[PDB]
């Protein structure tokens, strides 16, 4: 049909730098003068916000920042000014055809660097009344994405979308251990060891 | 074979000596309250202080804020012993010099009295760091009788050469 | 005020019909065509059927007879039918409204859109969850998706960190947790709900 | 063995490394029109201000000089994006920071009313820097109805560590 | 096997490359007298002022201190051909630029009149340096006649190049 | 939500204490002052600024006191002599407390305001009617407590094409009348609730067209 | 102390028309060249919203249209551009002196002309069943303001018992709205049989009437 | 027929910096305790103006910071403070025989490092007219004093028809300016397309170049 | 107090150049007007004393000769036998004529002095050229030519390449003030008297 996808597909953009994604077209999107093009901003674990429409129309509350130009063929997303506001996915869609396309997507990541910050919790009493003993490590507000953590005596760890104001991930740990064997082991560490400092800031109980 | 003590060091992956790229700017936050000291009055306002360090000067960056009344004169107390962001450690405030003072700056106010704001300014020295606390003193401005005050931004640096 | 709410299981068995109910409020269903679009991970936003105002009925190329679309205009109600769902057709789906103009629009994009609803193809049964300091709410073996934790009703919207789910075998696991200053602690208690959409249930232990 | 990056250079003459010495003192100036800023009042003013940087400081040194009336707040923008001196370019007075205020400093001034000049000060800021522009903002001070200032020099400084 | 230059310096004894101590603190005071220069007014006051050099900035501290009467304007004058401590030598005050001001900052005065101390503000710039004798300009500030001033602590400093 | 809200006696008795308290929700009120100001058939009383201190209305003095909390993030007035002559919708109003000349002496942001009505006389509860007759119903209501009442038809989810109006005095007793517009086809199909609660009286009558 | 008097009391102006409100003080609220005045809006049943601040300032979320200008004695603004939002009353305070007195409120009348709407109903069930019967006729939606409402029983009009409210110039429709209520105890409602209400207008001097029997 | 040869030939001194220079004479031009010794600043293009006569007096309207001492067999000037304005050359003249000859005449430079200024101009439509087409490249205010500036047309190399051009150095700004014109006939003027200006400095290793 | 010296710029080989003083800041009967020449040294020639006397350089008695005239303040230098050695400007130079013990041999002002060449060739004008994004002269016999710019004004020294000299001009501005004020270069030469200020675009 017509298939069109973004490039790129992921971009880490600094503050007060204008990011500029490009939407390639299978075919003409620009029919008759117009370019029948929109964009949106899909906050996290929320639907699509639509922010340009055709080809140089800003929808409705969005603010000057977010601009867009480009023909049928080929479209550019561009935003000089980047608050932290602007952590979301963007996507390029037509209205030229029939059945209206998607793009891939990009993943925008506004740039800050910050050391980590490690807190440590114990097992539930109403879990313990359960039967099972599960042990939460959070660490919050850290920079870059990648940070790793071993635990050493079943192991999970999660991390959350790059935070909107903070613009620092967050992370989450647990392990689950059933209370026969949990009582077996009296050691409990958490590690967390970063690109800020190679030693890592780390709570135990 | 020799090593390099910070703000020098090698960046092995190239085999490059360089300045450390912390040492131009390392920005922080200082949250806890003011302290204000005059032996008629004292009291304490909570704030949100903004810390830079530029090579060895510390700077302190005051935003706008509304206090209580204060006296001609003052001390201003900031307890750096908590209250720092993540990596900041309370001898990283500590100056390099005992010198009193070790610099001065002017702080714009208005003075509240019956309703009516009074332009005025108050002078601010970095005189005094006794094991973790900063003693900035209020020499003096002008002054009137006032119910309270309302403070502009300001920012004060000092001389620091801890890390 | 603009609302549009998604009604439907949650979960569907292999092979079965996913069928769901969009109702607008404010939006006359006169005036305004409604889409479905689905966001499925690694095919992206889909774009599938639409029902201009009137009954006319237009759906994707590649959907045609495993879609069908029908509304009620005097109850304000669009709905939604899919024939055949497969592990391929794990996907949120969303519907929304487009405005009715003469005006050269470019008519073929969604300015608002519904919340939508997380749909998961799993065979499986459901299963039932269960100067500063910081406590985390964890909720585990939920099937299917989403939990939704209102903390203290919403009283605080800042210093809220929710982390992503986690699939154990069998479980689903989500783990939050909040940071608020050790003074603020000890003056309000804090209770934390999760309400799960197949089990109704607030536990603020 | 190893390489050095700014301001760290291998003197190749002698077989000496050593820091470089525009790093302690680069002068320069910036010609142009000063923006003054406020939503019923603005004027441009044809003014050169001397900058030197000075490890990872940017001075800015402005001359005596005489201005339109302006109002108790406002703004001061300068457009670096051109009037540099040879050797300067755009970038290289971005600040090493976004904290606002980077650094205030009090300019004197008279205000001309109907034949006399009143002695009057103006607390000022490096607040923010976009694409080029420096904006210094003027909090406040003492104030008078005027038809004209009169600025005396004055210099402000703000973190900026870019080569 | 390079050599280094100051503020580099090889630690033998670790075999370690590091910034030196003194470069960032090198505290030292000049004793003297401060020479005030008008052409109506011109007077000697005995003074001692604590001398710190961090990075390529020296800074000079000015401690309380009351002198004479002084014009609306004036001039400042501390001579360093003599009265700086042991290790300093006259050249290590040279400023490494020209550019007048090279700083301006303001001190807080009280004017004596017939009993009566007026608060007020007076801005200082460093303006030139000849020969060792540096020059601190008094452009101006709020002024009234008086017959003695009583000067709050205040500190200036301006960038230094020099050991 | 950046909202304050306020809660009070409605109606005072001659010479008894007519108090006020004023609830914020989206701004510390370390930062912001809280001013206090009468509308009488707009007069400034007294403000509460940040920190503690108070300056009240030149020719009030001694009969109205304000304090604030700001751990509970609350504005208290009270007033303890009570005349037939201060009788007012109360209304508690903000101003931000910054450095700059904004011309610090107005008001951002306003409460709902307390409605105030100096009478000894007790309160009695409000009797809500249903009338029925494009189709129009109204709902009245007559012998109403002092306080004033909101009808909520649908508990406020529609608005168009709903009159409501104003409070008409008789026999010691007040009579409200609302009336609503609906399409033919709208009110028969789907069920129409009007919703009268009353402060005074402690009464949330929920009528129904039927 | 400081005293403030508007002028006009009342404004009858056609929208996109310029209405001028011109506020006077006792003394001159400007001082070293601001001007402390502010302007509200207060919406029929709703708090003022704050639409000037200091002299020619529009706050925030407010339109463009509405401007003012003046020097410290007297301030006046004059609006341009006057959509059906802004019909609410209007009140000038001054930030000068410590106790701020609003000014004397002026009152802006949209101008509109339309034929009435008279609308009849019954008596509630529920409410005969408290022993009193009540009557309450409501005309919408009709301009000029005035209306009269006669109530009759059996062919007798009677005006006892009967509370009448008039609700503030509208808003969108700029056609005021009416309500008339009559109250008659039970004994003596089922006495007479006949009831009407009649409106006449100055639109048409014919009444649009409508009654019920039963 | 006494003459004297200063020392030394040229003084390259920093601002604010004493500038000692030593005229020596064959014989004694004192006589009875009077020196009979003068100093001239010759401006750029300019004739010199008269700056000390005798011993250590100055004439009419020149600066105090200029100063000389010395006696009859060698007489030496020294000046702590030099300003931007004395940039010009300096000679020595004895007044002692009744024939008198000037010694040798020393430059004094002001030193400072700043970055070049390039500038590139097309050829004139007027010279066309004549004939020849000439293209002119304009450095300005480059601080060291040495630039070389290298044309290369169309991938031909000639050193024929290049001519540079130095100005002294400037009084307040004190960083010369340079200018390289060079002219081709009309027939072989067209005959080339490509045009460059090269300036390698020693501010920076890479060149400013400004192309037509 | 300025002095003006008129005189031909280019003299042929073994040809005779005069040049003639005319003074306006003293009156020549109380002041001693000296001659220098400037060659690329510094040699002194001749200098008339006050009442008619003349005292000429040792090694250069016989080819200098000076006058003066006392009732229109003029002074005539002539010398003979020009020679390829001999190029250079020459200067008139002033002492006054006290009888204070300060040496006799210094000069207070020099007014005006001409520029003399050796080489014999016919005068050429140089057509100026304004570029625009610079005034320039090339090819004038015999150096100098006059030319007079509207800081920011930068003159070069004149090349010669068989037997031309080239003039270059040159102004600075920023790119957004180049639109607002116009320069206009004239350029006069002291044998053709011609003096151009046509500007293009």
């Amino acid at each position: 049909d017509i298939v069109l996808t973004q490039s790129p597909a992921s971009l880490a953009v600094s503050l007060g730098q204008r990011a500029t994604i490009s939407c390639r077209a299978s075919k003409s999107v620009s029919t008759s003068g117009y370019s029948y093009m929109q964009w949106y901003q899909q906050k996290p674990g929320q639907p699509p916000k639509l922010l340009i429409y055709l080809a140089s129309n800003l929808e409705s509350g969005v603010p000057v920042r977010f601009s867009g130009s480009g023909s049928g063929t080929d479209f550019t997303l561009n935003i000089h000014p980047v608050e932290e506001e602007d952590a979301a996915i963007y996507y390029c869609q037509h209205s030229r055809e029939l059945p209206p396309t998607f793009g891939a997507g990009t993943k925008l990541e506004l740039k800050a660097d910050a050391a980590p910050t490690v807190s440590i919790f114990p097992p539930s009493s109403e879990q313990l009344t359960s039967g099972g003993a599960s042990v939460v490590c959070f660490l919050n507000n850290f920079y870059p994405k990648d940070i790793n953590v071993k635990w050493k005596i079943g192991v999970l760890n999660s991390w959350t979308d790059q935070d909107s104001k903070d613009s620092t991930y967050s992370m989450s740990s647990t392990l689950t251990l059933t209370k026969d064997e949990y009582e077996r082991h009296n050691s409990y560490t958490c590690e967390a060891t970063h690109k800020t400092s190679t030693s890592p800031i780390v709570k135990s109980f | 074979l020799p090593t390099y003590r910070y703000p020098l060091e090698l960046d092995t992956a190239n085999n490059r000596v360089q300045v450390a790229d912390r040492f131009g700017m390392r920005t922080g936050t200082w949250t806890g309250q003011l302290q204000y000291q005059h032996p008629q009055l004292s009291w304490r306002a909570n704030v949100t202080l903004n810390l830079m360090k530029v090579d060895d000067w510390l700077v302190l960056s005051f935003s706008q804020m509304t206090t209580n009344s204060i006296m001609a004169d003052g001390k201003f107390v900031i307890n750096f012993v908590s209250g720092l962001s993540s990596g900041w450690q309370t001898g990283d405030t500590e100056p390099s010099s005992t010198i009193d003072p070790l610099s001065t700056t002017f702080a714009a106010v208005q003075f509240l009295n019956n309703g009516q704001r009074i332009d005025a300014f108050r002078i601010m020295g970095v005189s005094e760091w006794t094991d973790g606390e900063l003693e900035i003193k209020n020499y003096g401005g002008t002054y009137t009788g006032h119910t309270q005050v309302y403070w502009a931004p300001w920012t004060i640096m000092y001389p620091c050469n801890v890390r | 005020q603009v609302q549009l709410k998604q009604s439907g299981p949650g979960l569907v068995q292999p092979s079965q019909s996913l069928s769901i109910t969009c109702t607008v409020s404010g939006f006359s269903l006169t005036n305004y065509a409604i889409h479905w679009v689905r966001q499925s991970p690694g095919k992206g936003l889909e774009w599938l059927g639409v029902i201009w105002s009137g009954g006319s009925t237009d759906y994707n190329a590649a959907f045609i007879s495993r879609l069908s679309i029908s509304k009620d205009n005097f109850k304000s109600q669009v709905f939604f039918k899919m024939n055949s769902l497969q592990s391929n057709d794990t996907a949120i789906y969303y519907c929304a409204r487009k405005e009715e103009l003469y005006g050269y629009d470019g008519y073929l994009f969604f300015d608002v859109w519904g919340a939508g609803t997380t749909v998961t193809v799993s065979s499986a049964k459901t299963t039932a969850p269960s100067s500063s300091v910081t406590l985390g709410c964890l909720v585990k073996g939920y099937f299917p998706e989403p939990v939704t934790l209102t903390w203290n009703s919403g009283s605080l919207s800042s210093g809220v960190h929710t982390f992503p789910a986690l699939l154990q075998s069998g479980l689903y696991t989500l783990s939050s947790s909040v940071t608020v200053t050790s003074n603020t602690w000890p003056s309000q208690t804090i209770t934390c709900n999760v309400a799960h959409p197949a089990s109704s249930t607030k536990v603020d232990k």
